[PDB]
């Protein structure tokens, strides 16, 4: 952050337009390291303020990752875009909603980021701000155009994030804006399948209690019971058994959800089913979200 | 300067089929001679470009008391969306309170014929009090 | 993380021989099985958990028309009572009168079963309108 001493390189010839191995103008380090009056000088004697290396990042990219406020609010008017995507297909509002920077974020919207702006695997800042938990953030994004309705490449929902980490208030505020309970992704799991998948009970509840199908079978026949007992979670069998679960049905695969416990052995799930039950090597898996920047 | 032919673009402010989000999209493009874009995205013949009579009417009662800034010393749509803007507000073209939704319209994603198969398509839009 | 397993402890408020001074001591414990605290000192068998019909009689009773305090962000057990009994207030469960005798009732000490041997035993005890 030595403007005196920028001021005089550049005077002598110094050229904004080299990047380092990693890709990094001087306006990009002036954006990770928050200099903001290195960065106003290196602006105001032209330095393209949408510099990209191989992975794209622009000085946006890293103002918004590092956290920098001023760099941004400084960055936006001059030509900073909004709309600049990374070699992952990423916007600075994928990373400004995935880590939380509320003020960031209605920056870079009132500048026109766009909410519904996806990755390379169709992922929007809306998925990012879900799957993170930060309701607030889901808010914001709702009120800017963001379609929760939205699916990745492999269909998967806002809400079908919400259901793989278990955040009640973004699932409140998905539900309240009018997001489809049952949506189903490419293999037909619903964010209830999600849920009963990976243990998250008080998400269960909440979907039951917002009239989730608690009976949905996926392409292959699988149940949000089979899931439950596939994975080993003894209360959400319960819960789900409570709340309408049928044993008895059976899958494409020809395993009904007493068997897929007793397959890898869950006493418990096992000793819970055995009592609904009555008398008579496939792992199903929801999609998933690889993305990261 | 200029005497050469020249590249006009016009985009309208339209919302996409997939997200029903506003965006900007190319609707046509003159080089001496004018060509359209249609549904499905592709650009048709060129034509000498006919006008409407209420076309050239309003635009004339537009320009009339229209905002102009000559000379402005800036390089991105940003900081002319920024002048525009102020400018507006100055000569009592638009209120204050109209300049939070209009920036970011007018600084929402201009897309082109080549992202129009990616969206679900474009249909005619207004932009509201808040910028749905 | 959303919901545990659960181990329950069964204490009743009684009279110390040596002192006389009442206290809170378990009295039976649940980890998927019952056991009891005998005079003795040491737990009894574990056995299945049979219950009198006079018991869930009562239980359900006080349970209409019970208290509940869901979701109660407090950490200690001071605190705990006297929000519980501020809504024992609210809910005219308790006159305000008996609260200073059920806040010194509540805080006494919560003894175990090495205790037993060094008190003399344990008697059952009535509050009296003083910490009687």
């Amino acid at each position: 952050g030595h403007v005196e001493t920028v001021l005089a390189l550049l005077e002598k010839e110094a050229s904004q337009a080299c990047m380092t191995k990693k890709g990094f103008t001087p306006l990009h380090v002036a954006a990770k390291y928050g200099k903001v009056r290195v960065a106003e000088l290196l602006l105001e004697r032209d330095a393209h303020p949408n510099a990209a290396g191989k992975n794209g990042l622009t000085p946006l990219h890293v103002a918004v990752h590092h956290n920098n406020l001023d760099i941004v609010k400084l960055l936006l008017p001059r030509g900073g875009s909004p709309h600049s995507p990374a070699w992952n297909g990423y916007t600075p509002l994928h990373i400004a909603a995935k880590q939380n920077q509320v003020e960031v974020a209605r920056s870079l919207l009132q500048y026109g980021g766009s909410a519904n702006a996806e990755s390379v695997q169709g992922v929007t800042p809306l998925h990012l701000a879900a799957q993170e938990g930060h309701a607030e953030m889901v808010a914001l994004l709702l009120s800017k155009q963001a379609n929760g309705n939205l699916g990745n490449k492999s269909g998967l929902t806002p809400l079908h994030l919400v259901a793989q980490e278990g955040h009640v208030p973004v699932a409140d505020v998905l539900i309240k804006h009018g997001v489809m309970v049952d949506a189903t992704t490419r293999m037909g799991y619903t964010p209830l399948h999600v849920a009963s998948h990976y243990g998250n009970i008080k998400l269960v509840k909440f979907l039951l209690q917002h009239q989730a199908d608690v009976n949905a079978k996926t392409k292959l026949g699988y149940s949000p019971l089979h899931q439950a007992a596939q994975q080993g979670h003894t209360d959400i069998v319960t819960l789900l058994l409570k709340n309408g679960a049928s044993p008895n049905e059976v899958s494409s695969d020809g395993t009904t959800p007493l068997a897929i416990a007793k397959r890898l052995g869950y006493i418990s799930v096992t000793d819970v089913l055995k009592v609904v039950t009555d008398e008579t090597h496939r792992m199903s898996f929801p999609e998933t979200v690889d993305e990261i920047l | 300067p200029g005497t050469h032919k020249v590249y006009v673009e016009l985009q309208e402010l339209v919302m996409d089929e997939k997200n029903q989000e506003l965006r900007w999209m190319e609707a046509a493009r003159w080089v001496q001679l004018e060509e359209n874009l249609g549904e499905n995205g592709a650009w048709g013949r060129p034509h000498l470009s006919h006008l409407t009579f209420w076309s050239l009417l309003e635009l004339r009662r537009v320009f009339t008391k229209g905002t102009v800034l000559l000379d402005l010393q800036e390089t991105s749509l940003a900081g002319v969306a920024n002048q525009l803007l102020d400018r507006f507000i100055f000569e009592d073209q638009i209120r204050p309170q109209d300049r939070e939704e209009l920036l970011r319209a007018l600084l929402l994603k201009h897309s082109h014929a080549g992202e129009l198969e990616a969206l679900g398509g474009v249909k005619p839009a207004v932009l509201t009090r808040s910028g749905d």
